[PDB]
């Protein structure tokens, strides 16, 4: 079916925030219903990935929304939650550079887990910290019952 | 400016690539034709290692991984505390917690987390102050939070202070002293 | 009232005749055809015994070696916390010291050879002030001494306190990080 | 032994008629048609006074008082620690009150309430372990309660700690720096 | 790379220039026909300013002082920490200190020298270990130094601790008693 | 009605512990009505002081009973809280010589105040830490609400 | 030749301060070469151990210049180092009584060790302050080089 | 005498470290009297200043060899401390640069004030330990006395 090249130019168009050209290629030349399958080459990053690091809320909400329309409840939880080849959830990306807008959504309204752990055994939690995202951090502690571990 | 994307990115590629250098994170900035990416380390020596060897083969294994062509990015280095080991940026961080409505022991969990995921042997946190109700004004509390700190030998130690008046000042005298267990043990 | 032979061979007695019911030493008083012995100790629980059967069996035993006869004497108790012990008998003891011409090093190993020989695991004597001429008058100075106390890891400790300003009142931040001794060695 | 109404009358008599020398209480034993009754102050100069003179008409006050016919009860002496400022005291008293199923907090409220009814300037009460349910097995507590301890000046310390290796032995570092809260009010 | 003087005359410029901003130092870079200069402050809101209102007026200015053509330099920001009220990094600097042969006295002065003149308002550096020639090789010493660190009041302090076996585990207990002085006032 | 001397002998059986002696006293010799006004000469101690000091039990109980049977609830209360010329109750005796079960008598039954302060400033509370009686102590830091002060 | 029971006599004299009995005694009853011999039945303890601990310092200064005439170095200080059935020498009864007279008579005139240690592991060094004798205390750390030990 | 023009090229010179063109000057076309009198236009820096900064050591040795050899002793201690407009020695600007070998020469060989404090208060000591010029702070406390102050 959908070729990397066309992936790649989806995902470019996330990252770029071209939410226009988004529901044009959806409604018309690519089913919503492969949304959830463009992956990067390198990275194996999805769409919400680059969107999501991107503080883009209004794509974010529209790759979202498009995601859970078209495909299972089971197929959604996958897809917020899908890890590229570093372990990374779109949720840690942006904890990292400080979304909070998108970090609310996605924990929510779409019922993220920020307890994903990576490659390198970190967590959304952590990462907000690591990077001094106070304010992502500090929601994290509100929303979840967050302790120390073993 | 570079995006969210990019930093992202650049930290996943340099957490792996620069495994013991003690890698804490990376600042970029963007020029004319010009994009300067400066890392953050522990230790610079490691990174930046014998006459730029380590910087130039990065340098030209990052424009291999970004597609950037050759001349277009740079790479800097500069030392840093590493962030969850600094007492500093971890007090700094519970007032932040505390002043936007945290309770004390959900900030002190996420700071012990934090700390102990950094890789340090122990954390303690304390916060003090009028926590909770109390008839006397100036009865004060203090709600502490600790992994491993302190020896069970350190609860058999007494100590006085005394105040002496000698010709050349006023002299502090403090006496410390640690009972052994090993004299008091039933049987 | 007793002399001073008296005190000296009680010592000897008690203290072999009272080992381990921790024997610290004895007061005694001298009064018309009666004469009172008070005997100090840590517990006084091993030397009343069950229902004064070690003190009757002391008390008669004490006619014996010192030749009173039955009823001219009696035992009692008191319980007295051990000398070498006590944080505050040693810093009065420091203080003392001070007042009367003794060096600071000089009282501290005093004090320390008494509190070690007296069994303790640990002490620390410590006297701050003016102790040598300095240029600034605000600056002060501490002279240490300590027999086992502390551990290697306590020197990879940093803290940060802040002072933080909340509606309930101002709160007292404190942050004690323990570094890992063993992601630091060389190598 | 004397009852009782006894120790309570003779507590009434002395906390007036001793009032600045620092009484403490009183023990007393009775004997063969001689009553022996020891005072506790915490100087025993003024009591005894000059060649026994507060003794000697506290003595015969108390035979008036009392009604025991001259040459029936005697006074002794004793220099004992306030029991209210005694450290080891109340941290023995805390231990007895968590013995017996007292709340932390409710234990440290007696204690700190009896110190300062003692007259201490300040009283700080900490108990430490697995206090409260924790999902880390090495998380520990410590709650504090504190009447007039500290300054708002020391939330501004910093402290770090280095290990050195030198030849003559290992040795270890202290730095503790106070900033000047005066260079960094607000405006 | 830029030389000494351009340093020192940079280090004129803004030290003057920066003077309530708490400048603390410059880093700077030349690369192909662009000159970076990373300003080093405590608080960077000051120095950026209102929307880079205090940096393009620098950088002009900087332009008028130094005869650099228009856009051949540019200025940038970085927050870091004072150096002299940096507990880890004098620490540290007492480590090189120790390592170069300097005799313990005259490096906590240096230190502490240091702190002062950066405006802390106190210093304490403590080290510890085998100082000096003991007969017991258990014995340790602490040579202390300090400016402004505490009160008088802290010498009426007496802390004792018991370890208390629960069922929820084993407990520490610590307590601390500050005497008042104005109750044992001579007189 | 009740002269110095007859007050004197009916609180110096309270002191030994006669409780024999009490009722034949009160069913037969003086109304039980005026227990409650017999006081010492020079103290102005009280019967229960002097049953309470010394751990009689059962004559505390006794006066106890007596004296709630033959007055009014408000002179039963002030009779349970009366003090001495030194301004100490009964249980203030109580707690300085560490008779539990009187105190909790005392306290449970018949609802003795533990704060009354005497001329020294000192309430119940304190005497019992103050001659480590720590029975007592630990019972009234259950039983009531107890605080540092001003 | 001196039989215990003038044995005892003499160092009963001794204890009492009856220097006026000893000079009569060792002048012509018995020869002053036998005073550092009179030892007690029970402890062993000599008559400078009697009179040290009383404080006696006449007497104490009696004895040890006598001993000093009649003896030789050697025999001089064996005597005033010796020590009871407890390994208990004059200094350590004196240090327990706080006798500083007779202390620094000892240790300054006549050269005690003030290191010996008894039955128990003490010196007089430890005897004076486990006494609360500070007076002696401060003697010794002066007069010597005391350091803590292994 | 000599102008600013010219002032300025001989201190460019010792910027640079042409010890060839300096000597050549100073042998042929100015007087070597004159070298202590070269300042900046701006900063009323010497020559002295632009060599210490620049760690030239041996263009500072002729410097000061030279100055030395035609200057009153006065006029060689006054040159050697000379403070430009924001009152700085070369001694201030060596130290900052943590150059230790000129600050060895000036100090030992030359005998330069390393207190003379600047128009921030700041002397020598201070801004070695400031740029964290460790060696060359670890030689001052060695060399002076070196204590804090009011």
């Amino acid at each position: 079916p959908l070729d990397q090249e066309d992936q790649d130019t989806i995902i470019l168009d996330a990252r770029a925030g071209d939410l226009d050209s988004l529901k044009d290629i959806f409604t018309t030349l690519v089913s919503p219903e492969l949304l959830s399958t463009c992956k990067e080459s390198e990275s194996d990053s999805t769409a919400l990935h680059m969107a999501a690091a991107n503080g883009h809320i209004e794509t974010v909400r529209y790759i979202l929304e498009t995601v859970s329309r078209a495909n299972s409840a089971e197929d959604l939880k996958a897809f917020v939650n899908e890890v590229n080849k570093t372990g990374n959830t779109a949720l840690h990306w942006a904890s990292l550079n400080g979304k909070l807008d998108v970090v609310k959504l996605l924990c929510d309204e779409y019922e993220a887990d920020p307890f994903i752990r990576n490659k390198f055994g970190h967590d959304a939690i952590f990462e907000a910290e690591n990077s001094g995202k106070e304010e992502v951090e500090t929601y994290f502690l509100k929303k979840y019952d967050v302790e120390p571990e073993d | 400016v570079a995006d969210g994307v990019f930093y992202a990115e650049l930290n996943e590629f340099f957490t792996r690539e620069l495994a013991e250098e003690g890698y804490s994170g990376v600042e970029v900035r963007v020029t004319p034709t010009k994009t300067e990416v400066i890392i953050r380390a522990t230790r610079t020596q490691d990174v930046l290692g014998e006459n730029g060897r380590r910087i130039n083969e990065l340098t030209l294994l990052v424009q291999k991984r970004f597609k950037y062509a050759p001349g277009t990015i740079v790479l800097y280095a500069e030392r840093v505390q590493d962030r969850g080991l600094s007492a500093v940026a971890q007090a700094e961080s519970m007032k932040f917690k505390l002043l936007n409505g945290l309770a004390i022991r959900r900030a002190a969990y996420g700071v012990v987390r934090y700390v102990m995921e950094s890789g340090a042997k122990g954390c303690e946190v304390v916060v003090s102050g009028k926590l909770r109700a109390a008839r006397a004004k100036a009865m004060k509390f203090a709600d502490g939070f600790l992994i491993h700190s302190g020896q069970p030998v350190n609860d058999f130690i007494d100590t006085a202070t005394r105040h002496v008046l000698m010709r050349q000042g006023v002299l502090g005298i403090k006496v410390k002293i640690m009972r052994d267990p090993a004299k008091s043990r039933t049987g």
